[PDB]
RNA sequence: GAAAUUGUUGAAAGGGAAGGGCAUUUGAUCAGACA
RNA sequence: CGUGGAGGUCAGUGACGAAGCCUAGACCGUAAGGUCGGGUCGAACGGCCUCUAGUGCAGAUCUUGGUGGUAGUAGCAAAUAUUCAAAUGAGAACUUUGAAGACUGAAGUGGGGAAAGGUUCCACGUCAACAGCAGUUGGACGUGGGUUAGUCGAUCCUAAGA
RNA sequence: GUGAACAGCCUCUAGUUGAUAGAAUAAUGUAGAUAAGGGAAGUCGGCAAAAUAGAUCCGUAACUUCGGGAUAAGGAUUGGC
């Protein structure tokens, strides 16, 4: 079936990054996210809050952290039907540090 | 109308025309013969797998120097390619073709495409600046496709001549006394 | 015209086509000549290559400066956890040369092997040597008269062995099987043995001894395409030159108008196979055995196994073959280890080394300690810890 | 839709480059309706188009 | 609405070119003459 | 032998299909060539005796046009760099808007002029071509609008010179 | 702002964010760097590259048209508070 879910994940940034060219770090990271979502929702369309957006590029194109704590929101589609039911927003989570969380389920209303 | 060689029953078959498209020419004449003689359905799932990277078009004539692929093996073939705009022209006709035999009330179950054929449109001449002042040609070469489905049918029956069999007088005399003699 | 001036060539013309192999297990091209004196046992073994530490031993070489003085070596390790018997297989002698005439199989197999059969195990139906197994069944009739005709005929027996890949730390589940020659006395004798280690399991130390000179068969690392001036040591070109200077300037003369097979040229380099001899022994490791990396010399209760593990390998927690030096292939690669086609006299060979220490300390980083409790010791507590 | 023209007519309106005027997502149907200058000045007046802050340049660490 | 040159269909052949000559097998195809 | 045109002639062929073109179908000639069948076609055309010449092509780095193999190949790599979301739209890597990350760093990627262009300005509509990916965008395409002086220039004066 | 400075480097105002794109990172390249010990043995030739460099002080040869040569050469110093 479906299923919804939101969970919090933190992920390594930084050995995905590690290597990256300087001009490409801040990109590599916003797709290596996506296939983040998908890699656990199992979802191909993959949604990122403006938001996080601003998290991964708050130190500029090569200045991306080496941990963030994701929230990845699987939900159901609406309008003109996409290919699958499914899609992933993915959130910034307001933490302290990111450095030291297991991966938790958010509670649903 | 005025299709290419077709060998095919009109009454059961549907058809479709583009012509001066800016397509390859070389690429959609591979992808129109990866389809070429598929069930309808099967090709127009293919060609959408294509567009997936996940099955590729095999790349038989027009393929000097071009990418080898796993995505080949299916076909004997180490070229293959994904080509996109081809593709997408070409289910475009398909596509028509469908709604043509919808119209005619021909059995959608039955449809395989039966002709379809790439050639060659009048070329559309850019141009483009060579190193020292000189100008070169710069050329799209674009595609008339052509293409018709029908509805597949079983057998054939039988049916032919009855070969007038023709033997010398010591011929019919082997012949006659065979029986005479045995069975 | 003429060379000009003179030097050998660039590199070896008898290990070309330089390409890549056509497998992982480097091939057992050939076997110890057969005394049928001796009692049966194998001629090789599979293991896969651990790592590297360093020894410290005292020299035995009268003459030598260096006689009863200590010297430091390097030497590898292989992991080497019993191999199992799952086959023997007769040879014959013809014109044409030797050809396999049957192969006989144990009746259970491990799924380790039964794995090796496979391209897609998950979803297979893992119907691998069911209906074999089957001959099992009527008394034994059929598996005998195979046996009995191995025995009748066949010039020479091997035996089929795989590894236990399961009790090695790599991933890759998908065991190793393999030939090994079978060179203990009498053909009859041969598969007598063979058929009685069917689905038993044989050890190496019934196989090596201590400071015997052995080889090693193994496919190389691997580098990919690679330039003329790696590839061959060729000389760099001047650094005023067109075009590139990691080449050869003349690839030929004009006539023979044709390039020639003996000159450098760029390609693969690497994952080649070799055959490399007179590796010797300084260790036979056993699994159930704390103290491994331990040394009458030193006593201190300890493993092979370097502080935080072998690099990129994992632990090693079965019998081992230490041999001294470097091996052809890589860490976690399958490697052959086969017993020497001569006696050698060499005084080299023959030497009966005995360790006095060997290094356990991280190859991860310039190790300190070889010990977490000689660490625990020289640093003193710290803010984790009690 | 295409709010170029109430962009620079915002600018020159407001007194101000470009890249300063705001024009918000949220009310483009009547941003877009906004032809003219005496238009886009009643937008600036309730709040449509704002002037957006001055990017500082403090002379805190020169003192 | 020729030709170069192209797509499709049908038939054939192809172990580092192809095309040609004398000759016949084999396939395909066809004129004439019998009365 | 074959072509274009001319005199004579066969009261020649033809819209019930002239000419032309196609055709590993037929027949005559040693050959140049000639004749027929079938298909395609659509308005003219040929046999014989003579007359006549801008009369016969494989070449001339021949002329003009058209076309290939090369080849989906060389390539589309200077000028630091892009990103998330929304809106729109058949369609959005590229349009609009918001956000973010940067750049030019007042010797400017700012603000204006001279020469030159001549409508490129601006609005609306809008993608067949063009902008060597794209395109819903444009200095493109369509249709309109727009350049206000006693004081700013010209106009007057003189320069080399004409 | 730094600084001798209209230099270089970073910023405000303004203006851009145009330059086909994705995936990988083989050989060979183009452009940018480093290399133990030796130190021009390389090469037609030190070509290329490296070394030097600002300021304050001390010190400064031959020779000369007495103006120079000269930042000769050679040295020390330099932050923050
Ligand atoms: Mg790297
Ligand atoms: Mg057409
Ligand atoms: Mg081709
Ligand atoms: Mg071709
Ligand atoms: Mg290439
Ligand atoms: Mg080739
Ligand atoms: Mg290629
Ligand atoms: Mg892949
Ligand atoms: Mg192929
Ligand atoms: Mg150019
Ligand atoms: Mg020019
Ligand atoms: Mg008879
Ligand atoms: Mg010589
Ligand atoms: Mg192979
Ligand atoms: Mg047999
Ligand atoms: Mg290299
Ligand atoms: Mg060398
Ligand atoms: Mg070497
Ligand atoms: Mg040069
Ligand atoms: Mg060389
Ligand atoms: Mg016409
Ligand atoms: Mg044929
Ligand atoms: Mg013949
Ligand atoms: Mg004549
Ligand atoms: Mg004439
Ligand atoms: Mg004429
Ligand atoms: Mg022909
Ligand atoms: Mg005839
Ligand atoms: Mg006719
Ligand atoms: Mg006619
Ligand atoms: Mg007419
Ligand atoms: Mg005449
Ligand atoms: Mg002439
Ligand atoms: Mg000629
Ligand atoms: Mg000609
Ligand atoms: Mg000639
Ligand atoms: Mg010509
Ligand atoms: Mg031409
Ligand atoms: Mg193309
Ligand atoms: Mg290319
Ligand atoms: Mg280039
Ligand atoms: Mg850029
Ligand atoms: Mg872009
Ligand atoms: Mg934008
Ligand atoms: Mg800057
Ligand atoms: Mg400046
Ligand atoms: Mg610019
Ligand atoms: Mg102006
Ligand atoms: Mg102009
Ligand atoms: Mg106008
Ligand atoms: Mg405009
Ligand atoms: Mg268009
Ligand atoms: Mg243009
Ligand atoms: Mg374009
Ligand atoms: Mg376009
Ligand atoms: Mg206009
Ligand atoms: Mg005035
Ligand atoms: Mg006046
Ligand atoms: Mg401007
Ligand atoms: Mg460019
Ligand atoms: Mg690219
Ligand atoms: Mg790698
Ligand atoms: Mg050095
Ligand atoms: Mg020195
Ligand atoms: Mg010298
Ligand atoms: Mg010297
Ligand atoms: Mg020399
Ligand atoms: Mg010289
Ligand atoms: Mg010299
Ligand atoms: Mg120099
Ligand atoms: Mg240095
Ligand atoms: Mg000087
Ligand atoms: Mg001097
Ligand atoms: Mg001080």
């Amino acid at each position: 079936l479906k299923d919804v879910v939101t969970r919090e994940y933190t992920i390594n940034l930084h050995k995905r990054l590690h290597g990256v060219s300087f001009k490409k770090r801040a990109p590599r990271a916003v797709k290596e996210i996506k296939k983040f979502a998908k890699l656990h929702m199992g979802t191909d369309d993959v949604r990122l809050a403006p938001e996080l957006n601003q998290a991964i590029w708050k130190r500029g194109v090569k200045g991306v952290e080496y941990r963030l704590r994701l929230r990845i929101s699987r939900k159901r589609n609406e309008e003109e039907d996409a290919k699958n039911p499914l899609f992933s927003y993915v959130e910034p989570v307001l933490v302290a540090s990111a450095k030291g969380l297991q991966t938790v389920v958010v509670e649903e209303d | 109308a005025r299709y290419g060689a077709t060998s095919t029953n009109p009454a059961k078959s549907a058809s479709a025309r583009g012509s001066y498209l800016r397509v390859s020419f070389k690429n959609t004449r591979e992808t129109a013969q990866a389809i070429n003689g598929w069930e309808l359905t099967k090709a127009q799932k293919y060609l959408e797998q294509v567009l997936d990277h996940q099955r590729a078009i095999p790349f038989r004539r027009f393929n000097s120097s071009i990418g080898r692929t796993a995505q080949g093996k299916e076909f004997g073939v180490t070229k293959a390619r994904w080509p996109a705009k081809s593709v997408k022209f070409v289910q475009g006709l398909l596509q028509n073709a469908a709604a043509n035999a919808e119209a005619k009330g021909l059995d959608a179950t039955k449809l395989y495409v039966s002709h379809i054929q790439v050639n060659q449109a009048p070329k559309q001449r850019r141009r483009t600046y060579r190193a020292h002042g000189r100008i070169n040609k710069y050329e799209s070469s674009p595609s008339h496709i052509e293409l018709v489905v029908t509805e597949k049918e079983e057998a054939v029956a039988k049916a032919a001549e009855k070969k007038v069999v023709r033997l010398t007088s010591r011929q019919r005399g082997r012949i006659a006394a065979q029986k005479r003699i045995a069975a | 015209s003429h060379r000009k001036y003179e030097a050998p060539r660039h590199g070896h013309l008898g290990f070309l086509p330089r390409k890549r192999a056509a497998s992982i297990r480097a091939r057992v091209k050939a076997f110890p000549k057969d005394d049928r004196s001796k009692p049966v046992a194998l001629t090789s073994f599979l293991g896969y290559k651990a790592g590297m530490t360093t020894i410290v031993r005292d020299l035995d070489r009268p003459g030598s400066k260096f006689h009863k003085r200590e010297v430091v070596e390097a030497v590898t390790v292989v992991d080497t956890p019993p191999v199992v018997v799952v086959g023997v297989v007769g040879y014959v002698e013809t014109p044409r040369g030797l050809r396999s005439l049957t192969t006989v199989w144990a009746e259970h197999l491990s799924d380790e092997v039964k794995r090796r059969f496979y391209k897609n195990w998950y979803k297979s139906k893992k119907k691998a040597f069911t209906k074999y197994s089957a001959k099992y069944a009527q008394d034994g009739a059929g598996i005998e008269r195979e046996l009995a005709r191995i025995k009748k005929y066949a010039s020479v027996v091997r035996v089929l062995v795989h590894t236990q890949i399961r009790k090695t730390p790599l991933a890759q589940k998908k065991a190793h099987l393999a030939e090994i020659q079978l060179n203990g006395g009498s053909i009859s004798e041969k598969v007598d043995w063979a058929r009685e280690h069917f689905e038993k399991t044989v050890a190496v130390d019934s196989v090596f001894e201590q400071n015997e000179m052995i080889d090693a068969i193994a496919v190389t690392k691997g580098h990919g395409f690679e330039g003329v001036t790696h590839r061959w040591g060729t000389k760099k070109l001047p650094r005023k030159t067109h075009r590139g200077l990691r080449k050869v300037a003349c690839i030929g003369a004009w006539h023979p108008a044709h390039v020639m097979w003996s000159v450098a040229r760029a390609g693969q380099r690497g994952y080649h196979s070799r055959t490399s001899i007179n590796h010797k022994i300084y260790r036979v490791g056993k699994g159930d055995d704390e103290a491994n990396g331990a040394t009458s010399f030193d006593r201190t209760k300890k493993t092979i196994t370097p502080m935080g593990g072998f690099v990129h390998y994992g632990e090693i927690k079965n019998d081992f073959i230490m041999v001294k030096g470097c091996i052809p292939g890589n860490r976690k690669r399958i490697v052959t280890l086969r017993k020497s086609l001569y006696t050698n006299t060499s005084r080299k060979a023959l030497e009966e080394v005995s360790l006095k220490w060997i290094d356990t300390a991280s190859k991860f980083g310039k190790g300190r300690f070889q010990t977490p409790a000689e660490k625990h010791a020289f640093m003193g507590t710290l803010k984790k810890d009690l | 839709a295409n709010l170029r023209t109430q962009k620079r007519l915002a600018a020159s309106v407001v007194g101000v480059g470009k890249r300063k005027v705001w024009l918000d997502p949220n009310e483009t149907s009547e941003i877009a309706q906004a032809n003219s200058r005496n238009a886009i000045r009643k937008l600036v007046k309730n709040g449509t188009i704002v002037k957006k802050a001055v990017t500082v340049h403090s002379k805190s660490r020169t003192r």
